[PDB]
């Protein structure tokens, strides 16, 4: 599914949701 | 695989006066989505290439690329953003980016160097 | 200075204020 | 120029239970604005390092790489983001990718293969 | 050394409309007996080239190739089994092989890249 | 299928059987 | 595709005594039919590996090799044909050749160069 | 001259008699 | 840095009858002392280009290039001794050397390979 | 063919505290005159070599190499000026050059870069 | 043997000597 | 400045005095 903590991993940069995490993908 | 932008070709070397063709490349699983699609070709701080919405919007295309640079459309459901410039002049040398927003977003450099005329 | 138009050629794209835009840079 | 991030090199082959770095290089003018920079490391779907606020942040590093992996904090001056990691096993094996923001962002990938062991 | 074919280059990226030349090498000691050299140049499922006794068999080469594609014969003394193509289509574009027999026999892959034409 | 005249194309050489042409495969 | 035999390095230096792996690599579709695969490594005018019926036949392995010399047999349902040589020495440089049969047939040349000790 | 066990070596491949083998020649 | 003389690139591939420039750079600080300024340019055993004291000194040039090879002098102050060939046959290829003296002495070799014409 | 030096790699990435050879050739016809062999390797401002009328000469060797570094005599006749560095450290991290003089002269540059210790 | 005007040639530079012409060689 | 011993060094090789030498520069 999603892995936990995506949310303090991602909200401060653009890496995810420009498609570079595969940790957090885009849309998980 | 990540979103990626890749070059197959990051220097072309190209004599004066000809046609060419700086190939970048973005992915494309399944059918392509034209309305998500946004290409950007510019060198130096000139915009060649404002592909938006399914076509090329020349708002802020430099002058010098009018009727001179072309995107070609039927290529990009294959995943190829293909930039042709022609009649290159030595005010064309210099580095090329191209960046690509499809679903993600990512950009490569390329590197042009025209050389100069031959005489007669 | 900076040119015209950079807002409707950034406001959709995240190519400017990444530094990825040469035409309109992320603080022109 | 624009910001760029840039692999000296995009592929190592490293031998089984040996130590590597790959190195990752981003542009410093000036001095370096420590607070501002952010350096991401991860491979496959795992994070291997998280560099925020100048101090790496553990809370979503992999178990693996709990004691084995490290990111130079000296060299970040210099534009380096060179990661370490010791005692390389099989499962280390696939596509690193190199996040960094600074101002601007952008990244790179690189593919290690790690060599079965030698027998006695 | 043993019997071994190799092309000076794998990767050719050609002009819509223009000449080719792929060059492939084979070893030739002393002189070279032209009656044991058998020449095969195929790309996709297509026959190119069958030079066998000396001369080019047209029994099976494809229709797309007539009078189009060319073995140059006075090279083969030299060790070139080079490929002559003409006036190049997006057609064209694949991945080319150069099969010879000479003593041994050996093979290398090539591949071909043909750019869209530019407009007027 | 298999395209005509492929056994005067293999009989001579090994390229054929050896997986080497794609326009006379090994078992066509 | 075509079958062929193909090489991600050509060229390796190593440091003298120490152990190298250098590796081929063959197309495996579907499962791994064992019985069918024949691998030999030579280098020089010695055989080094013979690979056939899924077991190493050491009739005509080179005396040098004697527990010295292994091919990783799980790694050949993935297509990987690795030689591994331990305590390398200088008599371990010059041309290997990876000569692989499973359908078709194919080969591979690659140059090993070994450094002279380092003195204490 | 020529090693032995060439017989056994090249009868089952094409490795030898396509000049692939130095340790056994095509014609040693 | 030391005095060294650089090749962009040292192989070309060039068609029968066309134009070529082959480029080769050497270090110019601050402004260029062209009186300093010394470049040759031979391949094989002919000279064709002797440049010294601002001029082409034809005394030794080949005739082979007469009206056919140039050395373009507004491109030296940027560190460019690139030397055009027009109309290049096959007696053009085989191995360039340019010899470059300013305060320094360096020299690199460039080799140029020339295609067979293409029939009617 | 024109008296010229050559690198087969000018760019070794080492790690810390281990031995590296960089190597260095020159052309050697017939025998070796030793008599006439001048060998000079340096790295930034300061000698690491210096071997003339066939032995080394400690007399500007820089302080950091005493016994440190070492050039394979018994190579010299093969045409390999290779230099041996035991024990590696950071400072050892720019650029060589490898100078040298039979007959003609020539040098090439070579980059070392050292990679940082791994930690406990 | 030697081609003419080779002291012209290298009398100002050090091509000659060091091995670097092929015109004009260090002993033609 | 220069380095000591750059006569010893210099006067036998054209090294220097080419811009090969960082040691003995051609002007020190
Ligand atoms: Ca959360
Ligand atoms: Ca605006
Ligand atoms: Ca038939
Ligand atoms: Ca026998
Ligand atoms: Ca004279
Ligand atoms: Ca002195
Ligand atoms: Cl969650
Ligand atoms: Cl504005
Ligand atoms: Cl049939
Ligand atoms: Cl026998
Ligand atoms: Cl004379
Ligand atoms: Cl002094």
């Amino acid at each position: 599914g999603c892995p936990a903590d995506c949310y303090e991993y991602c909200r401060g940069v653009p890496f995810c949701e420009l498609g570079w995490s595969l940790r957090c993908p885009p849309h998980c | 695989a990540a979103f990626t932008v890749t070059v197959p070709k990051d220097l072309y070397v190209v004599e004066y006066g000809s046609n060419m063709t700086i190939e970048c490349k973005f992915p494309v699983e399944k059918q392509l989505d034209l309305a998500a699609l946004i290409v950007y070709w510019e060198m130096e701080d000139k915009n060649i290439i404002q592909f938006v919405h399914g076509e090329e919007d020349l708002k802020v295309q430099h002058s010098s690329y009018r009727q001179r640079a072309r995107l070609l459309k039927d290529q990009l459901s294959l995943g190829n953003a293909a930039l042709q410039i022609t009649d290159v002049k030595l005010q064309d040398a210099g580095v090329y980016r191209c960046m690509i927003s499809y679903g993600g977003a990512d950009y490569k450099r390329i590197t042009v160097k025209v050389n100069a005329p031959h005489a007669a």
